[PDB]
């Protein structure tokens, strides 16, 4: 509360989304690229990968301040942390190569919590982070809310 | 072996206890108002849940598929279609046929099995 | 045209709107008691209609057949099997996959449509 | 009530049964035998089918006494008439060629009620007259009840 949504990382200009999250009024393009592929399994993006011009490594940060409530490693997802912030509204970080963190830890907005990695869930998103900000629980999109204070959040659904 | 007829009767069993249950507890004096209420919620929401899966079925058949298998019991909705060739193109054509309150609150995800 | 899928989703509309009509008046502060029993009867048998239907067609198609579609609903149970060759031997295997309690208080009927 | 359930035809010894009404325990040969063929339809027996040695015209008569409830020609099933009795018992005559009642009719125990004939719904059964009792609606093997006093009926199910 009091603060805004802010891009999960530390050094925001290096790095750009190379994947959204998915919108059934989207054009057909914009569909087929939200969607996340395993193996023959495709399943919908339900938030945005951030990934560097060359794919280096790079910190992931809070978006928001919060209590830890996850933090561990996946064979699949890699590394995944989940911030409980205020009013049901929580996010993901996910793919992490490292965790600065671990359940039960307070950080600050902007605190890095864990560093860029890649995944076996999205290999086509390379080198990244995976981020969700959800709302008890079901995911929306990202981009919508980056920078707008935490409230316009809670006034969807309307 | 084959895995579509194996999990839609698994999936029926599974089903029919359910619904055995949840009709249980409706019917139950020791039940409370809130609780038969729930009951009774689920219950009408399974069958939805049923109604929607058979519709999407039928729907992604008539698209050209040989078969198709669909559970939207839970957060998620599986689908499962046979087909030797998968593309982005054709997934996307599928997650096309379910509603947009399913997609909006849920994950979808779409499998493309051998034929 | 093919008469399998629109049949599934007229048969499914029409489900569907039964659905909503019993749960209407079990939820409506006008219906007696007696009627919000009964619709509630009705729509667990439909479920389990639902349920045979859904089960005897799987069966069938784990006996050969390419498709199978059986509407358990009323009096009779109508029941269309996808196939070239017919016979009364094909047909009795067929009966024999439904229940005993259905043979025994409703009529069975089995039709064979060319593929 | 009071009577004995009787052969629905006056000359009794000049027919035989060439269908039998269907029992989901009988051997494969006889579920076989006890279908009805109509194109590439088959359904189960719910009745009797009764014909002549030589498959010659003969009269129907009523099984037991009671209120004749319907009497039409059907395109498929020839003439149907349906005597109401005592205790939602009632008795299906059909494949008629002739009715020799109507709607209303009271009629009594060996009452000619019409003629058999040949039928589009069961060609196989040539020339005869298909019978039923039901019991609140619901079709019982003729064969159980022959010559059994009305009761041995309503004393299923248990």
């Amino acid at each position: 509360s009091m603060e805004n949504v802010a891009m999960p990382v530390v050094d925001s200009e290096n790095v750009s989304v190379v994947k959204k999250f998915y919108e059934t009024d989207a054009a057909k393009e914009e569909k087929e690229a939200a969607l996340v592929t395993y193996n023959n399994t495709y399943s919908l993006s339900k938030g945005i990968d951030l990934a560097e011009k060359d794919g280096k490594d790079f910190d992931v940060s809070a978006s928001l301040s919060g209590t830890v409530v996850k933090a561990e490693k996946d064979p699949v997802l890699g590394y995944v942390v989940e911030v409980e912030h205020a009013d049901g509204l929580s996010t993901v970080y996910q793919s992490l190569s490292e965790v600065s963190v671990e359940q039960g830890d307070k950080v600050k907005q902007n605190q890095v919590i864990g560093k860029s990695g890649k995944n076996l869930y999205s290999e086509d998103s390379g080198n990244h982070v995976h981020f969700e900000i959800r709302k008890d629980g079901v995911a929306m999109n990202p981009l919508n809310f980056m920078d707008k204070p935490v409230s316009s959040i809670e006034k969807a659904a309307t | 072996d084959d895995l579509f007829t194996t999990y839609r009767l698994d999936l029926e069993d599974a089903r029919s206890k359910e619904r055995e249950e949840l009709n249980a507890i409706v019917s139950s004096d020791d039940a409370t108002a809130k609780e038969k209420s729930e009951a009774y919620d689920k219950m009408t929401a399974l069958s939805e849940v049923e109604g929607t899966e058979k519709q999407l079925e039928t729907l992604i058949k008539t698209q050209g598929y040989e078969d198709a298998l669909v559970n939207a019991e839970g957060d998620k909705i599986n689908i499962t279609v046979k087909s030797d060739k998968h593309s982005k193109s054709k997934a996307t054509a599928i997650i096309d046929l379910v509603a947009k309150e399913i997609k909006t609150m849920k994950d979808v995800a779409v499998t493309f099995e051998p034929s």
